[PDB]
RNA sequence: CAACCAUCAAGCCCUGGGCUUGUGUUGGGGACCCGCGGCUGCUCGCGGGCCCUGAAAAGCAGUGGCGGGCUCGCUGGCGGGUGCCAGCCGUAAAACCC
């Protein structure tokens, strides 16, 4: 699921530095001798939860290795309660790659050109069959219980 | 998200099990004053009633 | 350990190239060429992994297996056919004298006994064949350029040509003399 | 560094980025004109023609075996063609 | 054949369509989007060929036209979709420039063929556009990649099929399209809407449409006798021997015979 | 006692339809955008300088 | 100067033609 | 015999599932 | 040995026979394997069915792909409980279903010439059935000649 | 998990335009119409007409053959089988491979 997502994701990828500047190059030199709306994906914490937020967004990727956790632990409820159908990634970095930023909390698609509609409708069924109708359980259920060989041990010499 | 504090899980299970008055003067010994005992015992027994609204 | 995301490629490029082998026997088999007989050096490129039983006969008629290797070929009605079904995994094009020179002057290899030696010696070339009318290396320069009877026994003498893989330097008529030059 | 700045656009997936990182590296293969540029350290190696016509001696014998050599990642046919010119 | 047997022969189906089209409901729900009149507009009535030899040949299998003295569709309620080639920026401006009359307002959306393979992929899109639009116009060219693009569902459960358009002269896109004079443009595509399409199954039952039943029914007779002839002399093989019987008939009403 | 519980979402469990903000879109969202119309036209007066 | 097509067809030391003056 | 079973159905679940790569 | 019954859909075109087989005999012992195709052409219907020889490398070749997005398709894989399985599933068992040309053969046997008491037995099923077309045709109102 | 048939040829006719080849497509469902092959018959196939479905899905698999593999015996040779063939054809027979 993450290289079918990152599939349509790098279709969609932002302009960078050089090609922007070339791009704006273009358009001034043809003003000396008619476009549609950009389409990339969205980021910024308080970009993407105002997206959501309105109910703008399709789909909403968050990292799992957030080093102030609070940032985006409110988003899995946020996404649950809004209705945009949400999944969680490993890697803060490799969404940074998407962007071309070092770092990405949060990313998420809000529209995609035509050619590719129906590839967003399928992933976005995969999420929500494949990941979200599977950690529903475990949303509530705490954590822990890892205890190995040496920490059971211990725990019966302390009991 | 947060869920609640231990003082206010106190408060839910003297709700749940009927002794209002308990949790009340509990909350005023935690607190400090009867408004504000008034105050979180009625937003705790409104978290109680959407719980077994969405039970 | 291998996924099913292979396994469903692997099988719809085998349909499709079961298509059109069978599209090809099917349909007659002629190429829109005059009837000219004219010469290919013609390149084997990786096309796919798994490969067709039709064109495992004739890769190993062109002994053309290993990675990247080159060979001298004549069309004829015949050989265009050759030719026409091993398109994917080949480059067709037709060679020019500094391209054909410099290839056996830098790589040279021949065939005597089953073993590679390289083209050390002219003495050598008259060990090797001596009674077919060759004397020299020249002589087999001279016989690619313009094809006569006996370049039969010296594609056979003429061992693949193992080139150098490029970093990023169907037909092409010229672009394939722009490949050899970026890749030997 | 420069380098390390090729491998950073092959990492991140950008091919544009390596495309002009490549190009701003100047590297032989591409360009068969040598990597580095020694003007100074030919001019302070060599202080007379003289001297660079005694030298030419080993140059020009280097440069005609390796002109008839073949290509290899060392030597790239760019810089053969480059040297037969 | 004779002319007045198929005279007589669409004055008592198309008084029998008139008839049941109206018929009251068989209950209290009257229908809000079909006038009476528009009942008997819209619907076809064609001829079904039944031979007594397959048809396996390829060299009758391919799809094809006849010129008919009264055009089929011509009413402004048909939109036309025409599938192009190598631009359709050029093709969009040529049907931006050229005919007002009937062109622009018959021709719903020009649109290519790379567009095709990439907009329209899936099979809900694909469904879309056959419900869309009304007849269908493709380059002969693009045929032999329209069933691939195309679906079952477009191309072979339904004789609505693309129709052979030619639009070449006699290749990068931006730079120039090998493509035919623009008055002369518009002449192919009147031939083009204007046609009984006729494609042979491999099989022996075969149906070419002839006409609506809101028309006049000479001016059918006319029509059917002219699809006869042309179908005998061009498609069907072994000439006048294949042929065993023919029948007129409407949407679901029973067939009518004529011998042959 | 229970040390530590389960949550249960009283909250989430229900999914409202509408965006929160009822504020109206501005028009920049609507139109090309006016920030590079500026720096094209910079782009432009320095190549007309040269 | 020199001729691209002349090397390709094989010149090599005909293709490149010297002018003496500048 | 019933615990290699197991084993290597564990290994390729832990291959489909994160990967052969480290 | 208690076997398992898995049912697989949403099939992706070209994950027929041999390539179902490889797939998950890298994950354990198959049994047989029959992917249901159609009557009147070759073609695959979308599902299949696989039996293990370990019930318990069933159920993790199961949850593995339960939901796995593979060439646009979500695949579905659950395991048929052992009181719901038909014994007769593997009538067809890992042979071939051949796409007969049954256009072709029905077409042509129009074309081969019969015997002469079969051509009277035809005209006699068909004297009999333009008559009985003609009937019902005259409630219309159009009667037919020849 | 990319793209990749022809970004147009060839041959004709009555030399200016038209004709003919360049075989390709998901599967289901309707308590709907008709044509043609079979069944004594209920009904089963072939072909089109109308409609519905996210690239959807919980048995119903049945048609005659040509060659090949694992085998059961007899003397590398011969005779029968195979919940066989990512090989063919349509029932005689061929073609491919080594």
């Amino acid at each position: 699921l993450a290289a079918q997502a990152f599939k349509l994701l790098n279709k969609y990828r932002p302009e960078t530095k050089q090609e922007k500047k070339e791009r704006l190059l273009r358009e001034a030199t043809a003003i000396k001798e008619v476009s549609k709306k950009p389409y990339t994906v969205k980021y910024g914490l308080n970009h993407v939860v105002g997206l959501i937020e309105n109910k703008k967004a399709s789909l909403v990727l968050i990292a799992n290795d957030v080093d102030p956790i609070e940032l985006v632990v409110f988003l899995p409820a946020l996404c649950r309660k809004m209705g945009i159908p949400y999944a969680i990634i490993k890697g803060k970095a490799r969404l940074g790659t998407l962007v071309h930023k070092k770092t990405a909390a949060v990313v998420a698609i809000t529209e995609v050109r035509s050619e590719d509609k129906n590839e967003l409708a399928k992933l976005i069924s995969a999420v929500k069959e494949g990941y979200l109708e599977k950690v529903e359980d475990t949303r509530k259920r705490w954590g822990g219980g890892i205890m190995g060989f040496k920490a059971q041990k211990r725990e019966e010499k302390r009991k | 998200v947060a869920g609640l504090a231990p003082y206010e899980r106190r408060v839910i299970e003297l709700l749940r099990n009927g002794k209002d008055k308990r949790a009340r003067k509990f909350s005023k010994k935690k607190l400090g004053t009867f408004g504000r005992a008034k105050r979180k015992c009625e937003e705790l027994q409104r978290i109680i009633a959407e719980s077994r609204r969405a039970h | 350990f291998k996924r099913a995301e292979k396994y469903v490629k692997e099988y719809r490029e085998q349909e499709r190239e079961k298509i059109r082998l069978a599209r090809i026997a099917k349909q007659q088999g002629s190429f829109h060429i005059p009837a000219e007989a004219k010469l290919v050096f013609v390149i084997r490129i990786k096309g796919i992994n798994k490969i067709p039983p039709k064109p495992r006969k004739i890769l190993q008629l062109l002994r053309l297996r290993q990675i990247n290797n080159g060979v001298f070929v004549k069309v004829t009605k015949a050989t265009a056919e050759m030719i026409k079904i091993v398109e994917p995994w080949v480059a067709y094009g037709y060679p020019n004298l500094k391209s054909v020179r410099e290839l056996i002057y830098k790589r040279g290899y021949g065939k005597v006994n089953g073993q590679r030696i390289p083209l050390t010696d002219n003495a050598i070339i008259e060990e090797n064949l001596g009674k077919y009318g060759i004397i020299c290396i020249e002589d087999l320069i001279h016989e690619i350029f313009t094809v006569g009877p006996n370049f039969k026994q010296a594609a056979n003498f003429l061992w693949p040509f193992k080139l150098s893989n490029p970093n990023g330097g169907g037909n092409r008529e010229e672009h394939i003399n722009a490949l050899i030059r970026a890749m030997n | 560094a420069l380098e390390k700045k090729i491998s950073r656009a092959l990492g991140r997936g950008d091919v544009s980025n390596a495309a002009r990182l490549e190009r701003n590296a100047n590297l032989p293969e591409k360009t068969g004109k040598p990597r580095y540029t020694l003007n100074h350290i030919i001019r302070e190696r060599y202080p007379t023609f003289q001297d660079a016509l005694r030298d030419l001696d080993d140059c020009l014998s280097m440069l005609f075996l390796f002109a008839n050599l073949p290509s290899t990642t060392a030597v790239p046919a760019k810089m053969i063609a480059r040297c037969e010119r | 054949v004779d002319p007045d047997q198929t005279l007589k022969a669409c004055k008592a189906l198309l008084a029998h369509i008139k008839k049941a089209a109206a018929a009251p409901r068989p209950d209290g729900k009257q229908n809000l989007l079909a006038d009476e009149e528009s009942t008997v507009a819209e619907t076809p009535i064609w001829l079904t060929l039944t031979t007594k030899k397959h048809i396996h040949d390829s060299h009758r299998l391919q799809p094809g036209k006849i010129i008919l003295p009264h055009p089929l569709n011509t009413s402004e309620e048909i939109s036309v979709c025409l599938i192009t080639a190598d631009p359709q920026r050029f093709y969009k401006n040529a049907v931006a420039d050229e005919f007002p009359e009937d062109l622009r307002a018959k021709i719903g959306r020009v649109i290519d063929i790379s567009h095709l393979k990439a907009k329209f992929k899936a099979y809900e899109a694909q469904r879309k556009l056959f419900s869309e639009h009304d007849v269908f116009l493709a380059d002969t060219r693009i045929i032999n990649r329209l069933p691939k693009a195309l679906g079952k569902t477009f191309y072979k459960t339904t004789t609505k099929r693309p129709i052979p358009v030619v639009l070449m002269a006699q290749r990068d896109p931006l730079e120039n399209a090998n493509a035919r004079p623009i008055p002369e443009i518009v002449a192919e595509i009147r031939k083009a809407i204007g046609a009984a399409l006729v494609h042979l199954s491999p099989s022996t039952n075969t149906a070419i449409k002839v006409g609506y039943a809101n028309w006049e029914p000479e001016k059918l007779a006319a029509n059917i006798e002219t699809v006869i002839r042309e179908l005998v002399e061009r498609f069907v093989p072994q000439k006048w021997q294949n042929v065993r019987n023919f029948y007129v008939k409407g949407p679901e009403t029973a067939a009518l015979p004529i011998y042959q | 006692e229970d040390p530590y519980p389960d949550t249960v979402e009283w909250f989430t469990s229900v999914e409202e339809k509408m965006p929160l903000s009822a504020a109206p879109e501005p028009k920049r969202r609507f139109i090309p955008s006016k920030n590079e119309a500026k720096q094209i036209m910079k782009l432009v007066r320095a190549i007309r300088e040269g | 100067k020199f001729d691209q097509v002349k090397d390709d067809q094989g010149a090599e030391l005909a293709a490149f033609s010297l002018e003496g003056l500048n | 015999s019933k615990a290699a079973k197991g084993a290597q159905a564990k290994k390729a679940a832990q291959a489909a599932l994160k990967g052969v790569h480290s | 040995s208690q076997p398992g019954v898995m049912y697989i859909a949403r099939l992706p075109h070209g994950f027929y026979e041999h390539e179902l087989r490889g797939y998950f005999s890298q994950f354990g012992e198959i049994t047989r394997l029959r992917v249901v195709r159609n009557k009147k052409t070759g073609a695959s219907r979308h599902r299949a069915f696989i039996e293990f020889a370990d019930a318990e490398v069933a159920d993790i070749a199961a949850r593995t792909m339960d939901k796995y997005l593979l060439f646009g398709h979500i695949l579905t894989c659950k395991i048929v409980p052992p009181a719901q399985v038909h014994p007769d599933l593997f009538k067809g068992a890992n042979r071939r279903f051949k796409v007969v040309p049954w256009n072709k053969m029905a077409g042509r046997q129009l074309e081969r010439p019969l015997s002469e008491s079969q051509w009277q037995v035809k005209v006699a099923k068909e004297e009999q059935r333009r008559a009985a077309r003609a009937e019902k045709l005259k409630e219309m109102g159009y009667e037919f000649e020849a």
